[PDB]
């Protein structure tokens, strides 16, 4: 509650539907991927290809070079730098970002820009504080107006419960905590770390003996910094009209002591990632940004997506490949995804199914792979959901075809509701088939 | 700042779905063809519920719905159904596109506020409040009419007091004397009796505890555009509104309730406003955000001229659960006629019904339905107490429909 | 204010220009084919050769240079070349038409530190100077390691002094009570002897000297973009600068020697950019300005769709001296691709270079130059020392071009 | 603002009268010829008795007290037995006329700071504290060595709490990170253990706690008159500490106890005194005012050569109850005289003490006391541990008193 370590921002609004992937899936001395490795499946060349880029920047092989993912939609473009970002380490920070959020009436272009790479950029300190150490026992979660729950944990010597908070229950879930964990808690930052388990769980550390002070590395961003020495942004900020802008006094103060901590040597910084989806949306004006911010040697690894083979440079009359400057073109790693194989969407639904706690009947996924086929993996893995829950009230032990059917009947995907709205307003052709 | 809150809603806009009483499904959310005002819609009417089912659950985290379809095919009604199904006195708050451009109010700020008209506050409360002008002499006050074992604050006795049974809380008129004038700290006795129970219920939104909180009586500030600026809430004003309602929720006297914010004409809203709803949605104590098109393909504002689906961005468009609303058979028409004749109060003829209908499959229902009012006027005047099928027939052709109103201007060989 | 300046330079964009040592020209100013880094371009270089001598001769009154050509043709080489034969350590500073569209910084205040990168300040120094606390007792003044025939100021015996044998200039530690407290105005005894000479010489441009100034340790912040404002850099902080730089010049300690400005992608500039430069071109004090287009025809941007060459302005292009830059053979392709690899460390066979060659041909230099590094990785991975056309094949797979990466994202019947 | 404070007192001034432990009664009020230090006098200790049990039976309105007497007549020893007849560690202020009279300071100023000085607090306490940091889970605090059923505040858990069972009262360091800089409200985790018992026993005057809350380390500021102006204790200052006292009070955790003021050279003080003196015995919080005058008629102080009884104005007179103190007898003289040489440690011959005894028949006791200190050096540098008649004899010759002193330099035929 004093502070918010970086391991638990990691890709903060893209973390669950991302939640399989912890890692790139290859090999450490041959880069070659795996067909289906830590989360991943199925796109080798990209996955490949982010290997051979993360290599470049640990051997210093590139320095401000941005990197591109090119790709149809659903082809894992998020995916593949989550990989990334994941093969870096817990210990580094991974902001995510639609180009869009950064023109907002709330905040300049500028400030959203400077909170997005501020988040990305972890200042490292070694400092004393108190770890609470144990035995998951019973987690308890009940969704003020938001989630409340108690976490009771326990050592061989001491048994306690406690009371949680929304941004706890959040991490745990992130960390998956389940009873039977072995589980670490900095008291300062709130950051759970899984150690191990007291009994195994569907196919290995004792609970431990004796809370307790150490002398532990903490990496906070420079953002968080800014948030925790700044005014302290209270309850329905969002709807309270107040803008999340840091005043620059703030910033100032902060900027010379960590600084002031590099020189001393009290502080490393680390950069992390800062991904950037939908960039056909930034304009001449923020690539200039990211233009001078990579050109610090402090910059994280500049990781954006797009989806549009060719889009107007913003700000410009002209014209380019997925809306970039053409001088920013010559410097950015363009790697490419293409759409999945029916055997390979078929995996990743079920890995999808996993990760949501749902049981499909093997035609019930069988449907759900020519949904993804048809409509892409986005709009099937909100299927999912919906089926669960038209399932749940027919009272059924696994979701069916019958479910699936009814999530597709009932939600329509963009391809079908603007075909809808279209034929219901205007008749293309006539009933004598003339246009 | 006040306790006793008046709550204030644009009732016009829900003047026109009296009759929708919820989504009228069944137990295994299946949508009976005819029920809770109701009439046809029922895949559109099961996908709303299995809607409020996911909020139930706690599986909406981040997500939106989208209701398409054309003009006067239920999706106001369907989003007002979304409210009621969710509970009791659950805040509804419908906004078009169109009222987002306002002259002095930036963009987001009227968002802003018609969110807060979306997030209310449950208060069920039982005071059992002993107050009036005061282990020795436990107990004794005094009231207008009355007076009545048994923390310690700075008062003394012959002072006026107020403390309540669950929370305890803190000079008399009596006492006070003319010669002192204006050191004065004196406060008239309490009217009534010491021993008072009171069953305290309220049903305010953040914007009803906001527009109170702004006034220093107000019925006529409400029933005013009363100045251009409107400068009344302020941010510190809205922080100053958070900051009680946290206290009231921590002392578990009120809940938090958020609601369902509408937003019709969504294809109005720009880039901007698409970045305040994701920021919106990330909230776990945020309402619901239910959009609405009636556009197939329209042009994404704040972009250059990106043509996508319903005029959503595809970042926000990912959030959206799109239900598809279908348009209504003749017979479907007429039921929503005579509900709709029942509910004003007219009553009309099976052909004047028929006729209504008839303007309702060409025109939309919005258009048929104002047809009921002049009609019952036309017949009234005449010395009837059912309207008749020449009623109908005289008000089409003393009022018309924005697209005949407009073919007819232009003709003084019309097509496309 | 501070003498000994730390100069900071944008290495990344001198980073693919490591072999270029010059324009590789003869006595006689014709270029060698082979020569100084260059492969081919002989025309090119020769034109950028009579430039260095027109510059020399003091005949670029009001003048500038247009490099016109297409991608990786070597405009930014040719560029640095003329820096490079103006002297040495001359002020070389390249940027783009793009970098000067800044959110935060005016248009021109960004083309203005830029003009301040290509200006700086050649010192010459040696230094000997007599230091330490303190005709009758002529010399005499001690050293926190020593102790050392012969104006006149308002300074006492037992002072700590600083005097310069070209230049006079002007309490100790060692008489300081603890009784007198921060009334203060005690200065350490010197470190080191006495009788100090030492070899200043110092490369630093404008911006340099603006940098270190606006310091009140400083590293971090030149490896960060710190606030969202950046405030630092002031005008009459730069008007302090030009004063103490003029000081400097009138005692002949410093020359001020005008570099070179490349600005690539010369259509992105508008009007208000070219009248700024017009406004540069003028000064005699100026660095030669260098522009570069890869576009035929271009909009003049600030102008009523008015096209016209390379999109720089009539009156503009009139100063410019036009130099065309030929594309290069698949021959010609394969020396610069050799020359880049023993610059980068990097070895490859014969047949590797050829597919590197076979890149450069479809796409420019620029992207088969980039299939060195991920090749290199691909071989050492493997176990090789040696990059061979297996792994060049597969770079080539794993890492797209622009125009490559986009066909296939249309392709999910292509012209034009 | 300070609980725990610190007692300041002149001792200088009650240096004399270590052996007065109080008046010598017997039950009935007689006074015993040697007793509690005292050696005669028994009238006048018998009439300090009567004021004492007048002051207990609060008959003394607003009455003060005269002693009228010659130099040396146990007046200073009186005034000090009637604050220890009065009870136990009771304020004893001894001041002279004389002392008014200040620079800087205001004549009813130095006045009104005495009073302070005899009125004091006695706070006894027994503070059972429950303090560290912190119906489910209802007690668990930690200390620095130590942790251990069982109102509700706006304080969390992981909190550093104090609170005390006669009177409830309100973050830690080990969750403060170095990443949060200056927005701290971090306090230290309490030392020792968590139920805490002190036996919390004070006796300060009002001027203790003045010049404790001067105080924003102060030993050097009480042995110092550090600056002429000494503007520490202020008007706003004093009110701070009667409204603070008064609560302590209010709470039945202190004693407001008023002591004596003893005023020496009542004659000195003048009209305005006087005045301040009448308004102070209207008090009933106000201490015993004690007056000593060894003048029979002398001149009102702020009156036209006005000549009254002891220089008192008629007005403040007749307040007063004027007790008459007595010369002694030579063997009365030697009795005072081996008191104090057994309290002094000093030990003389009974010859010694019959030549002392001869000069306090002359001159005062004041005087010949005086001479037990030089005599002893006398004796102990010869090399005795008993003084003799000669070493009185030298002393008498060494030290001279006033009225001797000033007769021989007059001299260099002396009458009245
Ligand atoms: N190769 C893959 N392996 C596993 N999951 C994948 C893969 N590609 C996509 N996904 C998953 O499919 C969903 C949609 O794909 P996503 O990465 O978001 O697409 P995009 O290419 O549009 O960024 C996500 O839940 C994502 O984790
Ligand atoms: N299925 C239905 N059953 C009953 N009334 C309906 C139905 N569909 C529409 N209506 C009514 O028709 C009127 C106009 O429809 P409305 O909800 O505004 O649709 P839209 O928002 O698509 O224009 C309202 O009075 C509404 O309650
Ligand atoms: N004639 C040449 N000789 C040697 N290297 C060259 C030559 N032409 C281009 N290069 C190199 O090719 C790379 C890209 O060319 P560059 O100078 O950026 O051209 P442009 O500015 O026209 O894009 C650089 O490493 C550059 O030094
Ligand atoms: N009756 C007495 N018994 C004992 N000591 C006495 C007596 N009278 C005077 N003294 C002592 O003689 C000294 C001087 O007398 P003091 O009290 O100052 O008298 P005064 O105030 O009249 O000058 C002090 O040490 C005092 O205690």
């Amino acid at each position: 509650t004093s502070v918010t370590e970086t391991k638990e921002l990691r890709g903060l609004n893209l973390i669950a539907a991302h939640s399989h992937i912890r890692g790139l899936g290859v090999d450490a001395d041959t880069l070659e991927p795996r067909p289906s490795s830590q989360g991943l499946v199925g796109q080798e060349k990209a996955r490949k290809a982010a290997a051979v880029v993360l290599e470049m920047i640990k051997q210093g092989k590139i320095a401000g070079r941005a990197v591109l993912i090119a790709g149809p939609p659903s082809t894992g473009k998020t995916a593949i730098a989550m990989g990334m970002a994941q093969s870096l380490g817990q210990d580094v920070p991974f902001t995510t970002l639609a180009a869009s959020e950064i023109f907002s009436l709330e905040m300049s272009k500028t400030e959203a820009l400077t909170q997005a790479f501020r988040k990305s950029i972890g200042v490292r300190i070694k400092e004393e504080s108190e770890i609470m150490e144990g035995e998951v026992v019973e987690i308890q979660i009940d969704r003020g107006g938001a989630k409340q729950g108690k976490l009771t944990i326990k050592t061989t010597d001491m048994e306690a419960i406690y009371d949680m908070g929304s941004k706890m229950i959040d991490a745990m879930t992130k960390e998956r905590v389940m009873a039977g964990d072995i589980i670490s808690i900095d008291k300062s930052s709130g950051k759970i770390t899984k150690l191990g388990r007291s009994y195994a769980r569907s196919r290995f550390l004792q609970c431990p003996e004796g809370q307790k002070r150490k002398e532990v590395v903490h990496t906070v961003s420079l953002h968080e910094i800014d948030v925790i020495n700044s005014r302290t942004q209270g309850f329905l900020a969002l709807f309270s009209g107040d803008t999340g802008e840091i005043r620059s006094e703030i910033r100032d103060q902060i900027n010379t002591k960590v600084a002031e901590w590099k020189e001393e040597g009290k502080a490393e910084i680390v950069p992390g990632v800062l991904f950037i989806d939908e960039v056909h949306m930034l304009d001449i004006e923020c690539f200039s940004y990211i233009n001078r911010a990579l050109e610090s040697d402090l910059a994280p690894i500049v990781i954006m997506a797009s989806n549009r083979g060719v889009s107007r440079i913003r700000g410009t009359d002209y014209k380019s490949p997925h809306g970039l400057p053409l001088d920013f073109l010559d410097r950015v790693v363009i790697i490419n995804t293409h759409p999945y194989t029916p055997d390979e969407l078929r995996q990743i639904l079920s890995i999808r199914a996993q990760e949501e706690e749902v049981d499909l009947t093997p035609d019930a996924l069988a449907l759900l792979t020519k949904i993804g086929q048809e409509a892409g993996l986005r709009y099937a893995s909100n299927l999912i959901t919906t089926s669960q829950l038209i399932a749940a009230k027919r009272r059924a032990k696994q979701v069916g075809v019958e479910d699936v059917q009814r999530s597709f009947k009932l939600f329509y995907d963009p391809a079908r509701s603007v075909r809808f709205v279209q034929e219901s307003e205007k008749r293309l052709i006539g009933n004598d088939g003339v246009v | 700042q006040i306790s006793e809150v008046r709550g204030n809603t644009r009732d016009h806009r829900t003047a026109a779905h009296t009759h929708i009483k919820g989504l009228g499904l069944n137990s295994s959310g299946i949508a009976e063809k005819q029920a809770a005002g109701f009439v046809g819609q029922c895949a559109a009417r099961e996908a709303c519920g299995v809607v409020v089912d996911l909020i139930k659950a706690h599986k909406m985290a981040g997500r939106g719905v989208l209701l398409a379809g054309g003009p006067g095919t239920g999706k106001t009604a369907l989003a007002l159904a979304i409210s009621q199904e969710l509970g009791t006195k659950i805040p509804f708050c419908p906004i078009t596109g169109s009222e987002i451009y306002s002259t002095e109010v930036k963009k987001t700020e009227v968002l802003m506020e018609n969110f807060r008209r979306a997030i209310g506050l449950r208060v069920r409360e039982t005071k059992d409040v002993y107050e009036g002008e005061v282990s020795t002499l436990l107990i004794g006050l005094k009231s207008a009419r009355g007076q009545k074992l048994d923390q310690k604050e700075r008062v003394q006795v012959g002072d006026v007091i107020y403390i309540e049974t669950n929370t305890g809380a803190c000079r008399s008129d009596a006492y006070a004397t003319e010669f002192d004038l204006e050191a004065e700290e004196y406060v008239p006795i309490p009217k009534g009796e010491v021993h008072k129970k009171k069953e305290i219920v309220q049903d305010v939104t953040l914007h009803d505890l906001d527009v109170a909180n702004a006034r220093p009586d107000i019925i006529s500030m409400m029933g005013q555009l009363m100045k251009p600026k409107m400068t009344e809430i302020t941010d510190k004003l809205r922080m100053e509104i958070n900051k009680v309602v946290q206290k009231y929720i921590n002392q578990g006297v009120a809940e938090l309730i958020p609601g369902v914010l509408f937003i019709d004409e969504a294809h109005m809203l720009d880039i901007e406003c698409f970045t305040y709803l994701n920021k919106a949605l990330e909230s776990p104590i945020a309402p619901i955000v239910v959009l609405a098109s009636n556009r197939g393909i329209a042009t994404i504002r704040g972009a250059d001229d990106l043509k996508a689906a319903h005029g959503i961005p595809p970042d926000f468009l990912q959030r959206l659960l799109i239900i598809p609303t279908h348009p209504y058979e003749p017979d479907e028409i007429r039921r929503i006629v005579r509900i709709r004749a029942q509910t004003e109060g007219v009553q009309l003829t099976d052909a004047a019904v028929d006729r209504v209908a008839e303007h309702g499959v060409r025109i939309s229902l919005r258009y048929c339905l104002q047809l009921l009012a002049p009609a019952s006027i036309l017949a009234r005047v005449n010395g009837r107490t059912q309207v008749d099928v020449q009623d109908i027939a005289e008000a089409e052709e003393l009022f018309l429909d924005a697209r005949r109103s407009a073919n007819i201007l232009t003709s003084t060989g019309g097509l496309h």
